[PDB]
């Protein structure tokens, strides 16, 4: 990317609306060309949606595909496949209580067990979807306007179309929920035996009320997000096992199914579901969203976040797609020409670590609250939120909240 | 080897023929060069019985407990695992003649655990690896590459040698691949300087700077190494085309600039050399070289000086350019079909795991899951280039010249 | 049908869509059929209790011993394997028009191990079992081919029907395939002529 368009874009970062939005294609062309696009076709993608990439005479595959709420694995873990918001519904497997498990290597099975029963089944309702939607859904306009639908004399919504490449997804919503309140579990009950498995789960129960002090414990417990390798190994072989399930059901279905971090709004939802957390999150919360930090948790600076991206991905696998990343800055920290070189430079760092998205948002703490306050006088705020553009004023209190509650990096 | 050979239906109409011989001829390539180190053992413990110098008579006895253990089992130290990668490079010379001299393989990665555990046993310094090492060089100085046919002689011109030694790159999961050992290569390059190994490394996008620096004090040095390959272009192409990533992140320099991942790769055929010049020439000469007279060569595309554009003279030199490359394509082809009736490689094939699968030679033509990587060689491009640049500006463009007044000087 | 879906990867991607459903269609239409003799069954009962006459009452009673184990289990005697068979092809009537009204394949093969046996065993004559072969005919008689459809009407003019029974042919070993059960289908026509059942012989050269 030549110098001087890179400035360019840092500026546009600078004026704090934030735009534009950064794909990578040494991340993209390559996964997208091992996966059976000609060279130049994906060289030529167009980004689309929110950080997908399009080879508009390839691609074939439509699908709206499934979003997994994570965090249940985690509570139905700690609570025999049940989730407080359903009772005593048995929405998971039956793993017991979680008092009894004598091992980190017991207790994270366990863990892999509610994880992958939810892929399966995630897994079976999107082929059921693949199967049907062609019997609901054309795109006549679309078809003709590709080469493959006309050559194939096949509408695009069908579900095999010769010479496509069907890129498909499932969603994991809630990454750095699950991989922090398993590093605090590991490091806090089974390794240092600072907590029982019984205290967690009744400071859990009372959404912390009383247990302050447990709750600073295990949010001081390693976090994802601070190229701490005790966090981030586990977010590591998390993405790891889940794409060994993608590639089985990819070999079934005949289609790429890759495991993908882009959250839309569905963390608000998910959250509302999911009581108090083992990482210190109370009950109803926001899920962490994307492969972003988990809210508050990022304490070592925005290149610490890349690099925890970069370390819990599997680059030795092709079983993924887009990862959402934001990452808030101090307008102080980036501010005039030596704050323009810094975002440059943050930009060529990700670029290298071969990370697909990247979005900044630039913006002091004092300008969001002093917004809730008198709206009037901030309705040219422009904010990302869940990845698209508003203005924060128009915003719903889960939403604002959901970026006030980011860290802010100041030291860029 | 065996156990595939139990495992054949030997009362149906086919095994015994199609799967048989070659387990048999496995096994017996295991016999032929287990049975060669064990006489290198009794030969040690000969020379140590006729040797007075007491630290050599004991060398040579540690020497023969080495060759009794490796490589018919485990190396159990970084030793016998040298002493084991030195029997397989030498047996692989008395099996066939790979071109450049077989090459060594990522020795900073697969030797590393065997070095690390000795040197925290304190069982080893990094001296006395640097050593073993020095050793291995030359010795591998003393055998010269003996060209008989003229024409190897001369595309090999000074006894031409690259026993490629790979280190540095990337793991199979995609990240940084340094170590201490990739270090000592490098440290052992500039102190013992000499012609070999032929040390080449890896670079990528995220080659650390305390490495790339150790890459530079080593170019500093004047002796011409190390080479370089690039990761960022070498694997995507070789994963594009075919290769599963983690065995695409795993490659080895071979030879001159060649990568080659030893499990996946199957195409053996040494390639057509082209050289271009001669089409240009021939497009000067009506088809022909004044080195061979009037001896039609290639096409008879006229006088050069009738050519009014530069369109046109550029259409006949590609047509002197793709009557050689279709005959370049056709000879290679032949070749692809007869090397098989001439050449095996039954130790090759033993160590590659598509070979011991689908029980193929690795010299065959196909063999499912390899990818075959060929080439044809371009020589001459920048006297080509320069060349038709040199007529393009000079006689059609800026009309200074005449063909005729080119081809005169020429002539003279 | 239980075993394969017993048999089915219900935790990869596809089974439980593309082959379950299948399976459970499987194991509900044998309960249709099974449910269906069932009440049969038991109406042969209620009409034996309703019957004076003390042979058909008997007869009522034998018939639904016979309901109450074919075709739920394997018929143990010519008695069964004709209800059986009967059951099965009523059953392909409730499951759709087959042309020309279903067809009822070699009676003259698949009945012959029930008929020798209960022959020799003294369990059967020749002459009951003619008797209940010309019963099916008089109620396959009864059910009439209902074309709505003028073109189905023109084309089948008359309450056209060939409900084919096959006699004669050869073994899947490739000989002949006659059998006093052959014979039997042939006097029957004869002795009992009717235009029920559309009796078809497969001829060879030998
Ligand atoms: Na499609
Ligand atoms: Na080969």
């Amino acid at each position: 990317t030549p110098d001087r368009f890179l400035y360019e874009i840092a500026l546009t970062v600078q004026d704090g609306s934030g735009f534009p939005k950064l794909i990578n294609d040494e991340e993209v062309v390559p996964l997208n060309a091992i996966k059976g696009c000609p060279i130049n076709e994906a060289l030529d993608y167009a980004i689309s949606g929110c950080t997908e990439t399009r080879m508009p005479n390839r691609d074939t595959y439509t699908s709206g595909c499934v979003y997994i709420n994570f965090a249940t694995a985690l509570e139905m873990l700690m609570n025999n496949g049940r989730l407080h918001y359903y009772g005593d519904e048995l929405i998971g497997l039956e793993t017991g209580d979680p008092t009894r498990f004598q091992t980190w290597e017991e207790f994270y099975e366990a863990y892999k067990a509610q994880h992958i029963n939810l892929l399966q089944k995630a897994f079976q309702q999107q082929h059921i979807v693949d199967r049907l939607r062609p019997q609901h859904f054309a795109a006549p306009l679309s078809s003709v306007l590709h080469n493959l639908c006309m050559k194939n004399m096949q509408d695009l919504h069908s579900e095999k179309i010769e010479g496509g490449v069907d890129y498909s997804y499932f969603e994991f919503l809630g990454y750095a929920t699950v991989v922090d309140s398993l590093a605090a579990i590991k490091k806090l009950v089974f390794e240092e035996k600072r907590l029982t498995m019984r205290e967690v789960l009744d400071a859990m129960n009372a959404n912390f009320v009383g247990y302050e002090p447990i709750q600073e414990m295990l949010k001081n417990a390693p976090c994802y997000g601070n190229n701490d390798p005790y966090a981030d190994s586990i977010a590591k072989d998390v993405d790891r096992f889940t794409q060994v399930e993608a590639e089985k059901s990819s070999r079934d279905r005949g289609i790429h199914v890759d495991v993908r971090y882009v959250p839309i709004t569905s963390h608000v939802p998910f959250g509302k579901i999911i009581a108090a957390t083992p990482n210190g999150r109370v009950a109803g919360f926001p899920l962490a969203d994307g492969s972003s930090a988990s809210h508050g948790a990022d304490h070592n600076g925005p290149t610490a976040v890349l690099l925890s991206n970069y370390h819990s991905k599997n680059y030795g696998m092709i079983n993924r797609a887009s990862r959402l990343l934001n990452i808030k800055l101090s307008p102080k920290c980036v501010a005039g020409e030596q704050g323009a070189k810094k975002i440059m430079s943050i930009i060529r760092t990700w670029c290298d670590l071969k990370l697909w998205h990247l979005q900044f948002n630039i913006v002091n703490r004092d300008t969001l609250l002093a917004a809730q306050k008198d709206p009037n006088s901030y309705r040219n705020l422009i904010v990302r939120v869940a990845g698209y553009s508003a203005y924060f004023c128009d915003m719903s209190p889960d939403l604002q909240n959901d970026i006030i509650d980011r860290t802010e990096h100041a030291d860029l | 080897a065996k156990a595939k050979l139990a495992g054949l239906d030997l009362t149906n109409s086919v095994d015994i023929w199609e799967k048989k011989p070659f387990l048999e001829a496995m096994i017996i390539v295991c016999d032929a060069i287990m049975i060669w180190a064990k006489r290198h053992a009794q030969l040690a413990r000969d020379t140590a019985a006729a040797t007075s110098d007491p630290v050599r008579k004991q060398e040579l006895l540690r020497m023969a407990d080495i060759c009794e253990h490796v490589p018919a089992y485990p190396a159990r130290n970084f030793r016998e695992a040298v002493q084991c990668q030195w029997f397989v490079q030498m047996f692989s010379r008395i099996e066939q003649k790979a071109s450049a001299i077989i090459s060594n393989g990522r020795m900073d990665q697969y030797l590393y655990p065997y070095y690390k555990k000795d040197i925290e046993e304190g069982t080893l310094t990094s001296e006395e690896a640097k050593e073993l090492l020095e050793c291995m060089w030359v010795d591998m100085a003393q055998f010269i590459d003996l060209y008989i046919n003229p024409t190897g002689n001369e595309f090999q011109e000074g006894y031409a040698h690259w026993e490629a030694v790979t280190v540095g790159g990337q793991t199979p999961e995609g990240e940084d691949a340094t170590n201490e050992l990739s270090y000592l290569f490098l440290e052992s390059k500039r102190e013992f300087p000499m012609t070999y190994p032929d040390l080449a490394v890896r670079i990528h996008s995220r080659t650390p700077d305390r490495f790339l620096y150790e890459i530079a004090l080593t170019v500093q040095d004047g002796s011409g190494f190390p080479k370089l390959i690039n990761d960022e272009e070498v694997v995507p192409l070789n994963a594009i085309k075919g290769c599963p990533i983690n065995e695409a992140l795993d490659y080895a320099i071979s030879g001159c600039t060649e990568t080659r991942m030893p499990n996946r790769d199957t195409y053996t055929s040494g390639c057509v050399y082209i050289n271009f010049a001669t089409a240009l020439e021939m497009l000067m000469n009506n088809g022909r070289l004044h080195y061979y007279g009037d001896e039609l060569i290639g096409l008879e595309t006229g006088d050069p000086t009738r050519f009014q554009t530069w369109e046109e003279f550029y259409e006949a030199y590609k047509a002197q350019h793709i009557n050689l490359l279709q005959k370049a394509f056709q000879q290679q082809h032949i070749v692809d079909r007869l090397r098989p009736q001439h050449f095996a490689a039954p130790l090759s094939s033993v160590l590659h795991n598509l070979c011991m699968k689908n029980m193929q030679d690795l010299h065959s033509e196909k063999i499912e899951g390899g990818v075959d990587y060929s080439y044809f060689e371009f020589l001459g491009y920048a006297t080509v280039v320069d060349s038709l640049a040199a007529i393009k500006k000079l006689v059609f463009e800026e009309k200074r010249l005449t063909m005729r007044e080119v081809l005169d000087a020429m002539n003279a």
